[PDB]
C-alpha cells in the first residue's frame, strides 16, 4: 500500500530554507567576520588534500 | 523453594528464578501488561530491580565473558595507544614562533619595572 | 510578639464555641489572618536582633521558620478536612485543638531568649505530637511509632537538661545574648568532650543524624495527614535551630569533635538515598528523602562558616515546603487508593493530568533544580564543605545524582505508565486538593525571588 | 549621569573612531539606526519626560543617617555588657561597610576587563594591584573568625599577628 | 476532507516473473531442483515505475547538467562583460 | 498519517490477491470460506509461509499462538479486522 | 492586518519596555552596560577629541 | 495544505510537477555555485603558496662553514 | 554554526521519509525512493554531501 | 494473544515457530527480495529432507543443533514491526486508552454534549447487568469440579445468553484512541 | 560446530538452548498441567472478581500485601546472629565511615600542615 | 612527514626536537647577523587589540586588512588585496621558520661530523 506524498507546503518550505542555508550559510559566514586564528597558508600538496583523498 | 536459613531475614518466602521480568512471554495476555504479572501469582522478592525500566537479564546474542573481554581489550588498547602516541608525538619541521617586543612580555602579565632580559630574533 | 501568640491562644476559644458545621472554615480563615500578622516579624536588621522583652526576642534566623510554622496550620487543616469526615464533633474539635497546640509551642519555642524556656517548650512540642499520631492514626503499629518517636527523643534530650543547669551554675546566666556576648573558649578535656556531647546530641537525634533515624520512618508512616507535615516541615528544624543556636559555646573543642558526626552524616546521605531507590512505600521513600537532607543540613552545621549557616537555613524552609508536599500528594493518592504502595497504582497522569502537574513539579524541586531554593542551599552547603575539604565533592556528587535518580523513579512508577486494570474509584481531583499543592508550591517559587529573606543572620 | 560618583567608579574617555565609507554601497546598519531611534527612541523620550515632569510638580526629600563613634572593644572594660554591646555593633557596621568597599574594587575590577577587550591582561594591571592589596588586608582583617564571629575574636586575631610579626622583627633584629 | 475514494486493486495476472531479476533464482533453484513459490508476489518491485534504477555516482550528480549549463553561460557572460 | 481507514471488503480482496499470487493453489478453486489443510491440500509449513506472506503485507505480525490456528482466509480477514477494529 | 497587529503587541511594545528600563533604569547605576571600547587603527579620526591617529612608517610593499 | 494524492497499491504513486522541477532546480543550483566558485577560488583547494623544498637551500644562506672554521 | 544547518536538515528528511512510509524506521524497508520522493531525495544528498565535506 | 495456551508445546510447534524465527532473521540478513527468496527455497529445502523422520529421539536430537546454529547466526539486529513488542513504536498510544469508566465520573454539564451516546451508553450498561447475573450461573454450572483447568472461556450456549466475562473484552477502548 | 554460548547471572539461557525441555518424561507432564491448572484457578477468580458490574473498589492482592509485608516487616523476626551477617554488618557498616574519617584526617591534617608552614597561596580566599 | 620517521625510527641526536630548539648561538652561522624588522608599534597593536597569539611579525598587513573590513562593511569581499598580503607574509614567516629548523639541522649534523672527526684523530 504506497503511501508517498510530500506535497504539503509546510515540509517543502522547511526543508528548502534550511537547503538554502546549507548551500550558502557557510561563505557568508566564514567571509563576513574579522579572522580570529592564524591562517595556514602554506602546507604540502599531499597533506593539502588529505581530506578530500581519505573521504 | 525458599531462602537459605542464614542469618538474613528471608525467612518463608519462594525463591524464585532470578529470571528478569522483561523477558517474560510479551504476547501473553497478563492481568498488568506493563509489568507482565499475573493476578495472585508468586512475586520475586526483587521486583522492583526488575520492572523493565531497570536491569533485565534478557539472553544476548554474544555470551557475557566474550563481551567483557571485547570491550575491555578495546578500551585498554585505545588507552595504551594513546600513551604512546603521547611518547612520539607529531609535528611539523618548523622552528618556534617568534613574537617582536622580547616574546611580548609587556602584553602578556605586565610587570614593567623589572626590564627584562632582551631576547632577540634571528633573521634567516 | 504577643500580637501572635494571643491570637494563636485565642483560637482554643474560637474553635471550642464555633457551630458543629463550621469549625473548618473559621480555623483556616484565622490561621491565614494569624499568618498575615506573622509576616512582619521578617523584616529583620543588620544589628544584633529585635528585641521584643524579657522572655522573647527574635532574629532573622526565627523569623523564617516562624512565618513557616503560622502558614503550615491552614494547609494542616485543609489536608486533615478530608479523612475526619465521619468524625464526631468533639473529637474534631479536639484535633484542631491539638494543632493548636502545637502551633503555640512551637511559636513560643523559636523565640525563646533563655535557653531552659527553649527547653521546656521543645519538651513540651512532644505531647501533641504523640497525641496525634497514636490516636488518629490508621494502621496498628502506629503505637510503636509512637513509642519509638518519644523514647528516640527523650533519651537524647535529658541529658541537656542536665547540661544547662550546669551551665548556668558555672557562667551564671542562659540568656542567649550573655551566653553569646560572655562565651569563652572550652579547653581539651574529658569533662567538657561529655558537656560537648550532651549539649550536641539532643539536638542531632531530632533531626536526625544516620544511625539515629529509626524513629522517623515509623512516625511519618504510621501518623496521618498533618502529623506527616508537621513532622517533616518543623518538627525536624527544631533540632538544627537548636544546634546553630548553641554552637556558640562550644568552641574551639567542636574543631575536632565533628569528626564522628561529619563522617556519620556523609555517608548516610549516600545510605539513605541509595535505601530510597529500592522501596515499596510512598511515605517511607520520603521520609528517607528527609533523613538524607537533614544529614546534608547537619554538615552544614557542624562545618560552622557563614556559608554554611546561609545554606543550612535555605534547606530548612526548602526541605520543609517540599516534604510537606510530597506528602500532601501521597495521601491524595492513599486516599482514592486505599493501600499506600508505589506500584499498586500506576499511569495515574492519564487519568489525573493536573496532579501529573503537581508531582512533577515537587520532584523537580526536590531535585534541586535552580533557581529554587532547593539548590540554592545546597550549592552553598556544597562550596563551604569543598573550602573545608576538597574530597566531599565526591560524595555530594553522589548524593546529588542519587537524589535525581529517586525523585524521578518516584515520579515515573506512579505517573507515567499503563494504568492498573482493577482500579475504578479514582474520581477526579477536588478543588482542596489541587489549592492546596498550589499554596504549598508558589510560596517556594515566590521566595526564590527574594532569597535574602531565608538565608538567616550571616547574611 | 550625575547619580553617580566618577572618582569613585572611574571611566576612561572612550574615544571612538569616525565613520569612514570606502564604498558607495549604503549600509543597512545606518538605515537600521536610523528608523529604530524614529520608532523607539522618540515614544520612550516623550513617556520619560512625562513622567519626570510629573515627579518634579512633587519633590521631597531622604536623608542619608550618620553614625557617631563609640570606644571599641580595646578599651571595654571585662564584663562591662553596655560597652561591650555598643563596641560589638560598631565592629558589625564597619564589617559591612568593609564588604561594601571589596565589592566596589570588584566592580571596578570585572568593568575594566570587560571594557580593555583583548589587551585586559595588560590595560587592567591597576586594577588588579588594587584588588590584590584590598583582598589581602580584608583576608587579615575578617578571615577565619568562623560562623560565630565577634569583636573579641577578631581582636584576639589581631593580637596573635601582632605577637607572631614582632617576634619576628625581634629576631630579624638580634640576628 | 480524506482519502475516500474508493480505490480499485489491480488485476493478479499482470505479474509475471518476465524482465525481472527473478528469473535467476528461478533458474538456480531449477538447477539444484526446487521452485520458488512466493516469485509473482513480488514482481510488483520491478515491474511498474520502480524498473529503472539508477547508480550511486549518477544519484550524486542529480543536477549535473542544468549546473553545467548555467555556469558555462555566466562564465561566458562574465568574460564578455568584464572585457570593457 | 492519512491512513484510510481500510475496510472489510478491502481486508478480503487483499487477502485474496495475496494468496492468489501463491502458485501453489490455483486462483480458480479457492474461495473465502476454502480451507487450506484439506480442501487445498497444503502443507503446514506453506501455511507458515501464508501467514508470513499476509504479515509482510499488511504491516503488522500475528503470535504464533493465533497464526499457527487460522486455516481459512474468512477467519483471516476476521483476525486483522478484530486486530485494527474495523467497523464494517 | 494580522501581522500588521501582531507586530505592534508583540514586538514594538517589548522594544519600548526594554528601551525605557535600560536606558533610565538600568544604565542609572554604574557599571551595569559595559561595552568594549571600539578597535582604534592607523588613520581614524576620534569624534570625542578630533585628533588623527597616526599612520604606519611606510613598510615595504612587494607583492 | 497540499492536494489530493490516493494510494496506488503497488504501482508508482503519483508525482506533481512542482516538486519534480523543484527539485531539479535545487540540485541545479547547488552543482553551479559548486562550479562557480571553484570557477574563481581554486587556491581554496588546491593551495595558493609554494612548499618550499629544504633540500634545495644552499648552506650560504643557512650559515654553515665547511667543517673547519669551526 | 555549520553542522547545525546541515545536521538539522538531514533529521527534517529522515523525519519525512519516516512519515511517509507509515512510521518505518528500519533501511531494510526503504528501498526505490530516488524516483518517488524526489525533494526529499535531493535535499538528503546536498546534506550528506555538506556533510561529508564536499568543497 | 487472544488464544489461551496449553500446557506445554508439541514438537511440531516447535519446528514451525523455529521454521518462522529463522525465516525472519534470513530476511534480515537477506535485505534484497530476490536474495531472499532465493535463500528461503534453499533452507525450505534442507528443512524438510528430515520431514518423513519416524523416531522421536533422533527428531528431539534434531532441532537442537538447529537451535545452536540459529543461536550463532541470529542477526543481533533482526527486523521488528513498529508494533511488535519490540518495535520502535511498540506502546506508543498506550498512553491514550482511556478506560471506559471514566465516563461514569463526567460532570452534568460535559454530559450534556453527546446524550445520544450517552443514552446507548445506558443501554450498554442494563445489557452488562442483565448478562454478568446469567454468566456467573452459567461458569459456575459449567466448570468442572476442582477449578478450571484451561483458560479457555465456554460461549453463550442458550439463546439470550452472552459469553461469560465480555465485558472488558468488548470495551477495550480502541487501536488508536487519539 | 558450533561456538557455545555461556550463560551467566545478567544473560541467562535461552529456552530454545535449555536441554530440561527436551528430556521429557509424564512426570514432567504432569508438572506441567499441575502449575496451567493452579494459574488457570487463578485467573479465573481475577476475572470473577474483575468483571463485575457491582464491584466499585480495587481488587485486592493477596500476592502483593504478602511481598510487601516480606519485604518491610517480617525482616527483624527471622533475623539471627550468625558469623556471615555479623561479619557482612560489621564491614558495610564500619569500614566505610573509618575509611572516609582517615582520608578527610590526612587531607586536613596536610592542609594545616601547609598553613602552619605558609606555603599554601590562600590569595583572595575571602569567601569560607 | 618524514621527519618523524627518521626521528622515532633513526637516531633521536641525529635531528633535532622541537621543544629544545635552537640549541646553537644565533652568531654561529653568519657574523652580520642581520635583525628582523617590526613596523607596528606597542601602542597602535594595542589599540587595534588583535589577539596575543595574533601579534606577531605580521600584525600591520592583519590591522591593514581590519581596516579593509571596517570600512566597507557591506561588501563583504570589497577588500582581498590586503588579505592575500597577509596571507604571503604568514607564508614567508613559515618559509623562515623552516629555514631555522633545516639550518639547526645541518649545524648538528656538522657538530657530529666534527665530534667523529676528533675521536677518530685522538684514537689514530
Ligand atoms: C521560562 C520562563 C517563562 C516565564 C513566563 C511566565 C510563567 C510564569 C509561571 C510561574 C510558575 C508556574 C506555576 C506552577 C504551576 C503551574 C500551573 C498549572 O497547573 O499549569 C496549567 C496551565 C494550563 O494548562 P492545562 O492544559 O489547563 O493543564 C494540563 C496539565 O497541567 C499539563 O500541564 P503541562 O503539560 O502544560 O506542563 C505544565 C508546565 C507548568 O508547570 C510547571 O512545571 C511550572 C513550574 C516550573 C518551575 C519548576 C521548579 C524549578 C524552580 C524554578 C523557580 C523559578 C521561579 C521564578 C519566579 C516565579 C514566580 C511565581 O510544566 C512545564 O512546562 C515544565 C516546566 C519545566 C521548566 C524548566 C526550566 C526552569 C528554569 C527556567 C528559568 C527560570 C528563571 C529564569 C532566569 C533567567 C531568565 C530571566 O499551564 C500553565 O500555566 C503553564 C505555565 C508556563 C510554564 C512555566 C515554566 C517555567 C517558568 C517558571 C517561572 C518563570 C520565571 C520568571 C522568568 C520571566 C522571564
Ligand atoms: C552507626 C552507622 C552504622 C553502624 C552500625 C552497624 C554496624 C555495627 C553494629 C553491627 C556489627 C556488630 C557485630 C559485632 C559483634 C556481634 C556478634 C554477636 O553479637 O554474636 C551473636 C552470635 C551469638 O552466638 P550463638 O548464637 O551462640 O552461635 C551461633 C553460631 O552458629 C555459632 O557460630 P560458630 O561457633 O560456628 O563460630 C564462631 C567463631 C567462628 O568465627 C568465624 O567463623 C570467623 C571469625 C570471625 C571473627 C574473628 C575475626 O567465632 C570466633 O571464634 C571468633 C571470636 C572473636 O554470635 C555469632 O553467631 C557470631 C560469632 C562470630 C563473631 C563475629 C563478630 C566480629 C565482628 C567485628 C568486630
Ligand atoms: C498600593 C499599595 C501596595 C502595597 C500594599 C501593602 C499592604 C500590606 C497589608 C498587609 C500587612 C501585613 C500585616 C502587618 C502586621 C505587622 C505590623 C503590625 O503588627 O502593626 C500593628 C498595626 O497594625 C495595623 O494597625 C492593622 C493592620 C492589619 C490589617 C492589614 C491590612 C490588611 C488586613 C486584611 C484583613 C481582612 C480584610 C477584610 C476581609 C473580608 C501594631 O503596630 P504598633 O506596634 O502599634 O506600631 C508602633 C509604631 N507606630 C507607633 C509608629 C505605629
Ligand atoms: C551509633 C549511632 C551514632 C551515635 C553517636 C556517635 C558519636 C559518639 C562518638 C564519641 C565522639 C568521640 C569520643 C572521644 C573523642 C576524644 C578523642 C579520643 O577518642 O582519642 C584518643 C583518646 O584515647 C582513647 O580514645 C581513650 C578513650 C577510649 C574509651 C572510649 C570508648 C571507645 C570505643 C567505644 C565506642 C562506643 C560508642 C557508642 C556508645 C553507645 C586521643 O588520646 P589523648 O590525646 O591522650 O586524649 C585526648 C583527650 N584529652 C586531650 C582531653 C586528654
Ligand atoms: C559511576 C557509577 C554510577 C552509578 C550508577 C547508578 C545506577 C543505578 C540506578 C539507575 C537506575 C537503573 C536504570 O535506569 O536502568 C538502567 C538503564 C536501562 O538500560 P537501557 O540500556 O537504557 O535499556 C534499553 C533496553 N530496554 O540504563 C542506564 O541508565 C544505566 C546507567 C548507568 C551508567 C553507569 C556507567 C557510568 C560510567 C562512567 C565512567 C566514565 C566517566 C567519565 C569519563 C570522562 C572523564 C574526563
Ligand atoms: C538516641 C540515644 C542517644 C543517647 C545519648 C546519651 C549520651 C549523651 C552524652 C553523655 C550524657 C551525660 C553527660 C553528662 C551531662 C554533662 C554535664 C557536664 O558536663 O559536667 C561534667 C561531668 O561529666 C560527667 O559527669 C560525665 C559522666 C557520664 C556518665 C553517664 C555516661 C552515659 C554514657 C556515656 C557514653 C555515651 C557517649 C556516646 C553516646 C552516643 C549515643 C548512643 C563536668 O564534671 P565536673 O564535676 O564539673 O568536674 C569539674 C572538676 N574537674
Ligand atoms: C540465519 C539463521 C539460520 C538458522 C538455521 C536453522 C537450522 C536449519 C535446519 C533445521 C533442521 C531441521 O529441519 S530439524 C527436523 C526436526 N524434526 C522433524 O521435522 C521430524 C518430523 N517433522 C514434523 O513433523 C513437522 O511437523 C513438519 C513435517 C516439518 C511440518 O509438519 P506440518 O505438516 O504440520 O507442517
Amino acid at each position: 500500500l504506497v503511501l508517498i506524498n510530500e506535497n504539503n507546503p509546510l515540509l517543502i518550505n522547511s526543508i528548502k530554507r534550511l537547503l538554502i542555508g546549507s548551500i550558502f550559510a557557510g561563505f557568508i559566514i566564514s567571509n563576513n567576520i574579522p579572522p580570529m586564528t592564524v591562517p595556514n597558508t602554506t602546507m604540502p600538496l599531499y597533506m593539502k588534500m588529505t581530506a578530500l583523498i581519505v573521504t | 523453594e525458599p531462602y537459605p536459613d542464614d542469618g538474613m531475614g528471608y525467612g518463608d518466602y519462594p525463591k524464585l528464578p532470578d529470571r528478569s521480568q522483561q523477558e517474560r512471554d510479551p504476547w501473553y495476555d497478563w492481568d498488568h501488561p506493563d509489568l507482565r504479572l499475573n493476578w495472585g501469582e508468586p512475586i520475586h522478592w526483587d521486583l522492583d530491580m526488575y520492572i523493565r525500566n531497570r536491569v533485565d537479564t534478557s539472553p544476548t546474542p554474544v555470551s557475557w565473558n566474550t563481551m567483557c573481554k571485547h570491550l575491555f581489550g578495546f578500551v585498554a588498547f585505545m588507552l595504551f595507544m594513546f600513551w604512546v602516541g603521547e611518547i612520539y608525538p607529531s609535528y611539523q619541521p618548523v622552528g618556534p614562533k617568534q613574537y617582536p617586543y622580547n616574546d611580548l612580555y609587556l602584553e602578556r602579565g605586565g610587570d614593567p619595572t623589572k626590564e627584562p632580559e632582551p631576547v632577540v630574533h634571528y633573521e634567516i | 510578639m504577643l500580637k501572635i501568640i494571643i491570637p494563636t491562644t485565642m483560637l482554643l476559644p474560637m474553635t471550642w464555641m464555633s457551630k458543629h458545621n463550621m469549625i473548618w472554615i473559621n480555623a483556616t480563615v484565622h490561621s491565614l489572618l494569624i499568618s498575615l500578622i506573622s509576616l512582619s516579624l521578617l523584616n529583620q536588621l543588620g544589628e544584633n536582633s529585635l528585641n521584643f522583652s524579657l522572655t522573647f526576642f527574635s532574629d532573622s534566623l526565627s523569623a523564617p521558620l516562624l512565618v513557616l510554622t503560622t502558614w503550615l496550620l491552614p494547609l494542616m487543616l485543609m489536608a486533615s478536612q478530608s479523612h475526619l469526615s465521619k468524625e464526631t464533633t468533639t473529637r474534631k474539635k479536639l484535633y484542631i485543638t491539638m494543632l493548636i497546640l502545637l502551633q503555640l509551642f512551637l511559636i513560643m519555642t523559636f523565640t525563646a531568649t533563655e535557653l531552659i524556656l527553649f527547653y521546656i517548650l521543645f519538651e513540651a512540642t512532644l505531647v501533641p505530637t504523640l497525641i496525634i499520631i497514636t490516636r488518629w492514626g490508621n494502621q496498628t503499629e502506629r503505637l510503636n511509632a509512637g513509642l519509638y518517636f518519644l523514647f528516640y527523643t527523650l533519651a537524647g534530650s535529658l541529658p541537656l537538661l542536665v547540661a544547662l543547669v550546669y551551665i548556668q551554675n558555672t557562667t551564671g546566666s542562659l540568656n542567649f545574648l550573655i551566653i553569646h556576648y560572655w562565651s569563652h573558649p572550652l579547653s581539651n578535656s574529658w569533662s567538657n568532650i561529655f558537656m560537648w556531647l550532651a549539649c550536641i546530641m539532643a539536638f542531632m537525634v531530632k533531626m536526625p543524624l544516620y544511625g539515629l533515624h529509626l524513629w522517623l520512618p515509623k512516625a511519618h508512616v504510621e501518623a496521618p495527614i498533618a502529623g506527616s507535615m508537621v513532622l517533616a516541615a518543623v518538627l525536624l528544624k527544631l533540632g538544627g535551630y537548636g544546634m546553630m543556636r548553641i554552637t556558640t559555646i562550644l568552641n574551639p573543642l567542636t574543631n575536632y569533635m565533628a569528626y564522628p558526626f561529619l563522617m556519620l552524616s556523609m555517608w548516610g546521605m549516600i545510605m539513605t538515598s541509595s535505601i530510597c531507590l529500592r522501596q515499596t512505600d510512598l511515605k517511607s521513600l520520603i521520609a528517607y528523602s528527609s533523613v538524607s537532607h537533614m544529614a546534608l543540613v547537619i554538615v552544614a552545621i557542624m562545618i560552622q562558616t557563614p556559608w554554611s549557616f546561609m545554606g543550612a537555613t535555605a534547606l530548612m524552609i526548602a526541605h520543609g515546603l517540599t516534604s510537606s508536599m510530597l506528602f500532601c500528594l501521597a495521601n491524595t493518592n492513599y486516599e482514592r487508593v486505599h493501600s499506600r504502595t508505589m506500584i499498586l497504582a500506576r499511569g495515574l497522569q492519564t487519568l489525573l493530568p493536573l496532579m501529573a502537574t503537581w508531582w512533577l513539579v515537587a520532584s523537580l524541586t526536590n531535585l534541586a533544580l535552580p533557581p529554587s531554593i532547593n539548590l540554592i542551599g545546597e550549592l552553598f552547603i556544597i562550596t563551604a564543605s569543598f573550602s573545608w575539604s576538597n574530597i566531599t565533592i565526591i560524595l555530594m556528587g553522589m548524593n546529588m545524582m542519587i537524589t535525581a535518580l529517586y525523585s524521578l523513579y518516584m515520579l515515573i512508577t506512579t505517573q507515567r505508565g499503563k494504568y492498573t486494570h482493577h482500579i475504578n474509584n479514582i474520581k477526579p481531583s477536588f478543588t482542596r486538593e489541587n489549592a492546596l499543592m498550589a499554596l504549598h508550591i508558589l510560596p517556594l517559587l515566590l521566595l526564590t525571588l527574594n532569597p535574602k529573606m531565608i538565608l538567616g543572620p550571616l547574611y | 549621569p550625575d547619580s553617580w560618583d566618577k572618582d569613585v567608579y572611574p571611566e576612561p574617555p572612550r574615544r571612538t573612531p569616525a565613520p569612514a565609507p570606502q564604498t558607495s554601497l549604503p549600509n543597512p546598519v545606518t538605515y537600521l539606526t536610523k528608523i529604530f531611534d524614529l520608532l523607539v527612541d522618540r515614544p520612550v523620550t516623550l513617556a520619560r519626560e512625562f513622567i519626570e515632569q510629573q515627579h518634579a510638580k512633587n519633590r521631597y526629600y531622604y536623608y542619608h543617617r550618620e553614625f557617631r563613634r563609640v570606644p571599641d572593644i580595646t578599651e571595654c572594660e571585662e564584663k562591662d555588657i553596655l560597652c561591650m554591646f555598643e563596641a560589638e555593633m560598631q565592629w558589625r557596621r564597619d564589617y559591612k561597610v568593609d564588604q561594601e568597599i571589596v565589592n566596589i574594587i570588584q566592580e571596578r575590577l570585572k568593568a575594566c576587563q570587560q571594557r580593555e577587550g583583548e589587551s585586559y591582561r595588560q590595560n587592567c594591571a591597576k586594577e588588579l594591584e588594587q584588588f590584590t592589596q584590598v583582598s589581602k588586608a580584608f583576608q587579615d582583617r575578617y578571615s577565619d573568625l568562623g560562623a560565630h564571629y565577634s569583636a573579641r575574636k577578631c581582636l584576639a586575631k589581631q593580637k596573635q599577628r601582632m605577637l607572631a610579626e614582632r617576634k619576628a622583627a625581634k629576631e630579624a633584629a638580634a640576628a | 476532507e480524506h482519502g475516500h475514494s474508493k480505490m480499485e486493486l489491480p488485476d493478479y495476472k499482470q505479474w509475471k516473473i518476465e524482465g525481472t531479476p527473478l528469473e535467476t533464482v528461478q533458474e538456480k533453484l531449477a538447477a539444484r531442483g526446487l521452485r520458488d513459490p512466493w516469485g509473482r508476489n513480488e514482481a510488483w518491485r520491478y515491474s511498474g515505475g520502480f524498473a529503472n534504477n539508477v547508480s550511486f555516482v549518477g544519484a550524486l550528480l542529480k543536477g549535473f547538467k542544468w549546473g553545467f549549463a548555467a555556469f558555462v553561460v555566466a562564465v561566458g557572460a562574465e568574460y564578455y562583460l568584464e572585457s570593457q | 498519517s492519512d491512513a484510510p481507514p481500510l475496510t472489510l471488503e478491502a481486508i478480503k480482496d487483499r487477502v485474496l490477491y495475496v494468496l492468489k499470487l501463491y502458485d501453489k493453489i490455483d486462483p480458480e478453486k479457492l474461495s473465502v470460506n476454502s480451507h487450506f489443510m484439506k480442501d487445498l491440500g497444503l502443507d503446514s509449513l506453506d501455511q507458515v509461509e501464508i501467514i508470513m506472506a499476509m504479515e509482510d503485507e499488511f504491516g503488522f505480525e500475528i503470535p504464533d499462538i493465533d497464526a499457527e490456528k487460522l486455516m481459512c482466509p474468512q477467519e483471516i480477514v476476521d483476525y486483522i479486522a478484530d486486530k485494527k477494529d474495523v467497523y464494517e | 492586518y494580522r501581522h500588521s497587529i501582531f507586530a505592534v503587541t508583540h514586538v514594538l511594545i517589548p522594544v519600548w519596555i526594554i528601551h525605557y528600563y535600560l536606558k533610565y533604569h538600568v544604565t542609572a547605576k554604574p557599571y551595569t552596560v559595559v561595552e568594549r571600547k571600539p578597535r582604534i587603527f592607523p588613520g581614524d579620526t576620534i569624534l570625542e577629541t578630533g585628533e588623527v591617529i597616526p599612520l604606519m612608517k611606510e613598510f615595504p610593499d612587494q607583492h | 495544505g497540499g492536494v489530493h494524492i490516493e494510494p496506488r497499491y503497488r504501482q508508482f504513486p503519483q508525482l506533481t510537477r512542482s516538486q519534480l522541477i523543484q527539485a531539479e532546480f535545487f540540485s541545479a543550483t547547488m552543482w553551479f555555485w559548486i562550479l562557480w566558485r571553484f570557477w574563481h577560488d581554486s587556491d581554496a583547494v588546491l593551495g595558493h603558496f609554494p612548499y618550499p623544498d629544504p633540500s634545495q637551500w644552499t648552506d650560504e644562506e643557512l650559515g654553515i662553514l665547511p667543517d673547519d672554521e669551526d | 554554526c555549520m553542522h547545525a544547518f546541515f545536521k538539522a536538515m538531514l533529521f527534517m528528511c529522515s523525519g519525512s521519509i519516516i512519515h511517509s512510509l507509515n512510521d518505518e524506521q528500519d533501511i531494510r524497508k526503504m528501498g526505490g525512493l530516488y524516483k518517488a520522493m524526489p525533494f526529499t531525495t535531493t535535499a538528503l544528498i546536498i546534506g550528506s554531501l555538506a556533510l561529508t565535506g564536499m568543497p | 494473544a487472544f488464544s489461551a495456551p496449553a500446557a506445554y508445546l508439541t514438537h511440531q510447534q516447535k519446528v514451525l515457530r523455529l521454521y518462522k524465527r529463522a525465516l525472519r532473521h534470513l530476511e534480515s540478513w537477506c535485505v534484497h527480495r530476490d536474495k531472499y527468496r532465493y535463500f528461503a527455497c534453499l533452507m525450505r529445502a534442507r528443512f524438510d529432507e528430515h520431514k518423513n523422520e519416524k523416531d522421536m529421539v533422533k527428531a528431539t536430537q534434531l532441532l537442537r543443533q538447529a537451535e545452536e546454529e540459529f543461536w550463532y547466526g541470529q542477526h543481533p539486529q533482526p527486523y521488528i514491526f513498529p508494533e511488535s513488542p519490540g518495535g520502535t513504536s511498540y506502546e506508543r498510544y498506550e498512553c491514550y486508552k482511556v478506560p471506559e469508566w471514566c465516563l461514569d465520573d463526567w460532570h452534568p454539564s460535559e454530559k450534556a454534549m453527546y446524550p445520544d451516546y450517552f443514552a446507548k451508553r445506558e443501554q450498554w450498561k442494563r445489557l452488562r447487568r442483565e448478562s454478568w447475573e446469567r454468566e456467573v450461573k452459567q461458569l459456575q454450572e459449567e466448570t468442572p469440579p476442582g477449578g478450571p483447568r484451561t483458560e479457555a472461556l465456554p460461549p453463550a450456549r442458550k439463546e439470550g445468553d452472552l459469553p461469560p466475562l465480555w465485558w472488558h473484552i468488548v470495551t477495550r477502548p480502541r487501536e488508536r484512541p487519539m | 560446530s558450533f561456538p557455545k554460548y555461556k550463560p551467566s547471572r545478567l544473560a541467562t539461557l535461552p529456552a530454545t538452548l535449555d536441554p530440561a525441555e527436551y528430556d521429557i518424561s509424564p512426570e514432567t507432564r504432569k508438572a506441567q498441567a499441575e502449575r496451567l491448572a493452579i494459574r488457570s484457578r487463578l485467573k479465573r477468580e481475577y476475572l470473577l472478581q474483575y468483571n463485575d458490574p457491582n464491584r466499585l473498589g480495587v481488587i485486592e492482592d493477596p500476592a502483593l500485601i504478602r511481598w510487601t509485608y516480606a519485604r518491610s516487616a517480617n525482616i527483624y523476626p527471622n533475623f539471627r546472629p550468625t558469623p556471615k551477617t555479623s561479619l557482612l554488618g560489621a564491614l558495610f557498616g564500619i569500614g566505610p565511615l573509618f575509611f572516609w574519617y582517615y582520608v578527610f584526617k590526612t587531607d586536613r591534617d596536610k592542609k594545616e600542615k601547609l598553613i602552619q608552614e605558609g606555603k599554601l597561596d590562600q590569595t583572595f580566599n575571602i569567601s569560607y | 612527514g618524514a621527519h618523524l620517521a627518521r626521528r622515532y625510527l633513526g637516531d633521536a641526536s641525529k635531528e633535532p626536537d622541537p621543544l629544545r630548539m635552537p640549541t646553537f648561538p644565533p652568531d654561529y652561522g653568519f657574523p652580520e647577523r642581520k635583525e628582523r624588522e617590526m613596523v607596528a608599534t606597542q601602542q597602535e597593536m594595542n589599540d587595534a587589540q588583535l589577539m596575543l597569539q595574533q601579534r606577531d611579525y605580521c600584525a600591520h598587513y592583519l590591522i591593514q586588512l581590519l581596516k579593509c573590513k571596517r570600512d566597507s562593511f557591506p561588501n563583504f569581499l570589497a577588500c582581498k588585496h590586503e588579505q592575500h598580503d597577509w596571507d604571503y607574509c604568514e607564508h614567508l614567516d613559515y618559509v623562515k621558520r623552516m629555514k631555522e629548523f633545516e639550518r639547526e639541522r645541518r649545524l648538528l649534523q656538522r657538530k657530529k661530523r666534527r665530534e667523529q672527526r676528533e675521536a677518530e684523530m685522538a684514537r689514530g
